[PDB]
């Protein structure tokens, strides 16, 4: 039974890399941050409340030109507002109603969007025939799709949930890579500011990160009790955040292959759904699941901030390019921006 | 795409008519509409201005009560009624789409147009001057002016450019002094500041001789210049 | 002799039951989460109990402070009177209204929320003016009186009555639907008796028919200080209804208890 | 004040009439999520999208046969369906112990705990015939004490001890869903088989709304 | 059983990959963190506070 | 790393007794409700028993009430299984699983052999 001697060398790996781990972790962040000063209780209001949805707003993303973001909820409505006018840019009809992720690419020209039917939209904005619609169709993944994120106007990374990222060229209609090697569904994926490569948290407590070209995992990180919900890089693009089912999120840095932090509180135990971090990065929004959001002190893992503001599920969270607020889309069909 | 202006001709001074736009390839209902004038030899003006869903109309003074604008949506099909006719209308008539929301180039397309014959304040524009020669591989700026200040309070300078080549439909250019357009190439460019606005050309060669009108949209009524005639 | 004394004990008691009715329609009007168009139902409802106290409060005025100091007997007066005699079928439709939505709700699916929303409040403002604009005709014509008095003839005080009995005699029969299907839920489901006491007497100080409640026989308890036993009872339960509405749909409703403490929760 | 911002506005406002308009035709059908283990295909007679019609009242049906099978996640999407078709087989392997976990697990979740379960207890004849020529008390063993209550209607012909297994497992789905949460949501369990399950969807997705509207105004 | 095999020889030949990598002292990864959050921590409008004209979202 | 040892399995005869047992690192084992699951040869998987945050609410399947008992040491955080009176039916192999996420009464962990937080398992086999 040569698999007893696979598993063998298996858990001695295992073992050799945690380690090598605990020869890499010899001083945790909160040691030397601790003699560093405090932040301060962030007094964070509402400043606009976009309301047209017909049901919980699921998914949201912000635009480059930090205005515009998109919004999608599972009544069938992709509508792109824009906030300043608080105006609805457009709004679009999909073809199935049920949809998790909304994208808006960086360019500005298009928005992807999907779901359970696991197929990724994708809908041009600038079309010179008046109304927008459906450029591509992407469909090859075999459960639903849970994020897709934009690396420039022609290929798209999209996670489902049957466990394996991909990296599809839209213009070809077919897919580049198959990042494959997860065992839980892909609940987040996170591309590197360089966009060279990117993080993807997914439902058995791992986060993988890989290289969008050569199409294979670089690494993996293990320090979360529970399914991982929502995962943002850091702005350096050297370290991310995690939130997961435990009601705790995880700071796991990448140079290290390793985590620095949690961040989680006696009260707190409900699964946070949504995570991001602000410009900067010291703070984190962590948007939880007892219709709250949390603003937490990244290097301190303090809570300085509470965005409560919803009356339901804040089922999406981010900032925007230029940290100019965020936005969070609840189930209660509200998306309220916060500066 | 597809803005087919008919009905013009011959005409009765005070007479009646009815202009139609047959406009086909596009999302109709979700565009704003404009009728724009030009007397056979002059520059433009706007004529009548209907909105999205019927919703809003506007009309310049001098048309106001004598002029009739709609629009039929399911036949995707605009409408001028002409009426108490002048001999100040003797022009041809161009059916204009322009969508508006924020970052979108109104005036993207104005149709073909039609000629009508008759026979018996606001935003002043200075345009450059009527005609310059000019000759293609260098570099020309054409000027222009404005009573009032275009850029607004918001942050959105108001000013358009359109170039008319020789026996078709002027083209837009530049929307808000500084934005380039779709399908027209980098050698064009605009920009300026409060009343004082240009449009350079760098490049310059053939498929770029016309007539170059500075137009502005802040408010209603809309404005023009008489238009900067080039040559070869 | 005595009963000017509850009059008198009650006057600030009733006042002050305005005043929590119109605390309990801005509550249900404030916090922009309570808004659904079952509740703007109920929100104009409230009003058209603060279109009445007003009257019974500051009518009151009309019969003491310019009888504290016959002119009076021009428009001034009968314009008030007809203030007062018109909110009295606004308040008896509004709760029509109340009823014929809990109908609504409760048999037909496929209607349109805002167009029969529209729908009700015409009904429920509208037609107390559809049949006191001819009160209006015949008191200023055929039997004209100064501050157009209490009762000309027989069939002349009917303008008034008959369409507000229509409203009591519809608002009982929607009751009595209500409470069968309730029952019929409740024993066709997979100790009752606080159930239905709860349930009806929460179901009858909403739609208001407490009214037909003792209304069989008439004019025969007009002697032996039954006539005032038929006043204080018909008095006490309608001046208790404005009250009761709020206490039973404003302050026990768990959606506003629950808003509320979110909304302390958020006081922080 | 709106120079050009005034055109925004109003297409804005006309596509937020449109929002309503879609509010109309959204807020008056009815979604509710199949969940098997048919009719479906009998069900739509009025792919994973399913819509039809039952007394001019429409209804949106999702099948859900796409996915990998945990559900953990994937299933939060429906905290506002109206109801859960939960298509269950009567023979059970034991495939009536996965089922009464999954049901009680669906009862059990913080976003479906306020959601009303349709119970479809499907092949109840043949596992008659089943039971019947030759087991039950070889999985439940609970079912050697239990007798049919009187209750309990029963189809006339067959066996009583058939009706009496067929009502166990009934009062197991029930003695679930009562055992947690009573106060929100109710099992409405049916016993199909080749008749309209569609009235039975229909008058139970009206229990369900008068229910619910009962509940607001304080009277169930 | 063969599932298995294939699985684990591909897992196996994974944590290989993963466990000859480089790896930095958590005390320079967290200094680098610091030093950036300090660096640009006046310049984001979301813990760097900023007058009501700018913050274009107020009226 | 949410890892889950098993131990405990073998051939016995029927009618015997065995104890099997779990070891858990990877979570505050006090905050989830436990399982064991099992997969029987030619067989798909099937849920045994469960056990909850204190372990005051317990639940079997039919075929294995009051034959099989469900214990958990959350001060040791460990899973035991005390399996008596066995049967040829009862060999398969054994599962110490845990539900998806912690202070709920939910799980979702019988799956087509494809799950993420149970055990490797161990073998237990009943005959001659």
């Amino acid at each position: 039974s040569e698999l007893d001697q696979l598993r063998q060398e298996a858990e001695q790996l295992k073992n050799q890399i945690r380690d090598a781990r605990k020869a890499c972790a010899d001083a945790t962040l909160s040691q030397i941050t601790n003699n560093i000063d405090p932040v301060g209780r962030i007094q964070m209001r509402t400043r606009r409340t976009l309301r047209g949805h017909l049901a919980k707003i699921y998914a949201m993303h912000w635009g480059t030109d930090s205005r515009l973001l998109v919004s999608a909820s599972q009544d069938g409505k992709l509508i792109i507002w824009d906030s300043y006018t608080t105006n609805k840019v457009h709004a679009i009809p999909l073809r199935s109603s049920w949809v998790m992720t909304c994208a808006y690419a960086p360019s500005g020209n298009y928005v992807a969007c999907g779901g359970l039917d696991n197929i990724c939209s994708i809908y041009n904005l600038k079309t010179r025939e008046g109304n927008v619609r459906v450029s591509r169709e992407l469909a090859g993944h075999t459960g639903y799709l849970s994020c897709c994120r934009f690396l420039d106007d022609n290929q798209i990374v999209t996670s489902s949930g049957d466990t394996t990222c991909a990296l599809w060229d839209i213009e070809t209609g077919q897919q580049t890579t198959t990042f494959t090697g997860h065992t839980g569904d892909v609940m987040s994926l996170s591309l590197a500011p360089d966009t060279r490569l990117f993080v993807s948290g997914a439902c058995d407590a791992s986060a993988k990160l890989w290289d969008v070209r050569e199409g294979m995992c670089r690494q993996t990180f293990t320090g979360h009790e529970s399914d991982i919900n929502a995962i943002c890089f850091f702005p350096n693009g050297n370290a991310f955040a995690t939130g997961s089912d435990d009601a705790t999120c995880r700071l796991f840095d990448l140079r290290a292959d390793q985590e620095l932090m949690t961040y989680s509180h006696d009260n707190i135990i409900c699964g946070i759904t949504s995570v991001s971090f602000s410009k900067s990065g010291r703070l984190l929004l962590a948007g939880y699941d007892d219709f709250n959001c949390n603003v937490w002190d990244a290097l301190k893992a303090d809570r300085a901030g509470v965005l409560a503001g919803h009356d339901n599920r804040v089922s999406c969270l981010g900032v925007t390019d230029d940290g100019m607020a965020v936005a969070t889309g609840s189930w209660d069909s509200f998306l309220k921006i916060w500066n | 795409v597809q803005l087919v202006e008919s009905g013009g001709g011959l005409v009765q001074p005070g007479g009646s008519r009815k202009l139609s736009c047959s406009a086909s390839g596009f999302a109709f209902s979700s565009f704003g509409m404009h009728w724009v004038r030009q007397a056979p030899e002059k520059g433009l003006e706007w004529v009548a201005y209907i909105s999205s869903g019927s919703g809003t109309i506007y009309y310049a003074d001098t048309v106001k009560g004598r002029f009739t604008i709609s629009r039929d949506d399911p036949k995707n099909t605009l409408f001028l009624q002409m009426t108490s006719l002048r001999s100040e209308d003797t022009a041809m008539y161009y059916c204009v789409r322009s969508i508006y929301y924020y970052g979108s180039s109104p005036f993207d397309f104005w149709g073909q147009g039609t000629t009508l014959t008759v026979s018996s304040s606001d935003i002043v524009m200075t345009q450059a001057t009527s005609s310059v020669p000019v000759t293609p591989g260098e570099s020309v700026s054409i000027s222009c002016r404005s009573s009032k200040s275009l850029l607004h309070s918001n942050g959105n300078t108001y000013l358009y450019w359109f170039l008319q080549r020789p026996g078709q439909s002027p083209q837009l250019l530049i929307y808000r002094m500084s934005n380039l357009a779709s399908g027209v190439p980098d050698r064009f460019s605009g920009s300026g500041s409060g009343t004082a606005f240009t449009l350079t050309i760098s490049r310059l060669e053939a498929e770029d001789v016309g007539v170059y009108y500075c137009m502005q949209h802040l408010e209603y009524p809309l404005t023009f210049g008489a238009g900067t005639k080039l040559e070869l | 002799e005595q009963l000017l004394f509850l009059y008198i004990i009650y006057t600030v008691g009733y006042a002050l039951s305005f005043s929590a009715l119109v605390i309990a329609s801005a509550i249900l009007l404030g916090f922009r989460h309570l808004h659904c168009t079952r509740n703007y139902i109920h929100l104009n409802l409230f009003a058209s109990f603060i279109l009445r106290a007003l009257s019974v409060f500051i009518k009151d005025a009309a019969l003491k402070w310019m009888y504290s100091t016959s002119y009076q007997d021009s428009l001034s007066c009968r314009l008030v009177f007809l203030l007062m005699q018109y909110c009295v079928a606004a308040n008896y439709y509004w709760l029509l209204v109340e009823g014929v939505y809990l109908y609504t709700l409760l048999a037909f699916s496929v209607f349109s929320e805002q167009w029969i929303f529209r729908l009700y409040v015409s009904i429920g403002w509208g037609v107390p003016l559809l049949f006191v604009v001819p009160w209006g005709i015949v008191k200023y014509l055929y039997e004209d009186e100064g501050c157009w008095t209490r009762n000309s003839n027989m069939n002349y005080w009917l303008i008034i009555r008959l369409p507000i009995l229509f409203a009591i005699g519809v608002n009982f029969l929607i009751f009595v639907r209500v409470i069968c299907i309730v029952v019929s839920k409740l024993k066709a489901n997979l100790d009752i008796k606080c159930r239905l006491a709860k349930s009806t007497l929460t179901l009858i100080p909403l739609l208001g028919t407490h009214e037909v409640i003792f209304a069989f026989v008439m004019d025969e308890h007009a002697r032996g200080t039954l006539r005032f036993i038929k006043l204080f009872t018909e008095l006490s339960f309608t001046s208790f209804q404005g009250l009761m509405v709020a206490i039973l749909y404003c302050f026990v409703n768990n959606e506003v208890q629950l808003e509320f403490r979110k909304s302390w929760e958020r006081w922080r | 004040l709106s120079a050009e911002d005034k055109a925004a506005v109003e297409r804005s406002k006309m596509i937020e009439k449109q929002l309503q308009k879609d509010k109309q035709v959204y807020r008056a059908t009815h979604r509710l999520l199949l969940l098997g283990a048919s009719g479906k295909s009998t069900i739509v007679k009025q792919i994973f999208e399913t819509k039809f019609q039952v007394d001019k009242v429409n209804f949106h049906m999702f099948d859900v046969g796409g996915q990998r099978d945990e559900r953990r996640k994937w299933i939060q999407c429906f905290n506002d369906v109206t109801a859960i078709i939960f298509v269950v087989a009567s023979s059970s392997t034991n495939r009536l112990q996965e089922a009464l976990n999954l049901f009680k697990s669906i009862w059990n979740n913080r976003w479906l705990r306020t959601i009303s379960v349709i119970l479809f207890l499907n092949k109840q004849d043949l596992l008659a015939e089943k039971v019947l020529a030759g087991k039950i008390e070889d999985y439940f063993p609970e079912f050697a004490r239990y007798t049919t209550p009187e209750d309990a209607t029963p189809e006339p012909g067959e066996d009583p001890r058939v009706t009496r297994a067929k009502y166990f497992i009934r009062d197991e789905f029930l003695r679930i869903s009562t055992a947690s949460g009573d106060g929100r949501h109710y099992c409405y369990p049916h016993f199909t088989c080749d008749t309209e399950n569609i009235r039975r969807v229909f008058n139970d997705c009206r229990d369900i709304i008068q229910r619910m509207h009962l509940r607001q105004y304080e009277l169930l | 059983n063969t599932a298995s095999i294939a699985q684990a020889r591909k897992l196996v030949e994974q944590l290989k990959m993963e466990a000859n990598i480089d790896r930095i002292k958590v005390s320079k990864a967290a200094a680098d963190l610091m030093a950036y959050c300090e660096a640009h921590a006046k310049e984001d409008p979301l813990l760097t506070p900023v007058p009501a004209s700018e913050n274009p979202f107020r009226e | 790393q949410v890892q889950l040892q098993e131990s405990g399995g073998g051939l016995v005869q029927p009618g015997g007794s065995l104890r099997l047992s779990c070891a858990a690192s990877g979570f505050t084992f006090s905050n989830y409700k436990m399982n064991w699951v099992r997969q029987a040869p030619g067989k798909g998987l099937e849920w045994v028993s469960d056990i909850s945050q204190s372990g005051a609410s317990i639940s079997y399947t039919g075929s294995v009430k009051g034959r099989f008992t469900i214990s958990r040491d959350n001060a040791k955080n460990t899973l035991y299984l005390q399996m008596n009176s066995l049967k040829p039916e009862d060999t398969a192999v054994y599962y110490c699983a845990r539900c998806p996420a912690p202070f709920t009464r939910d799980c979702f962990d019988v799956t087509s052999t494809t799950y993420a937080y149970r055990g490797q398992g161990t073998q237990v086999t009943v005959s001659s």
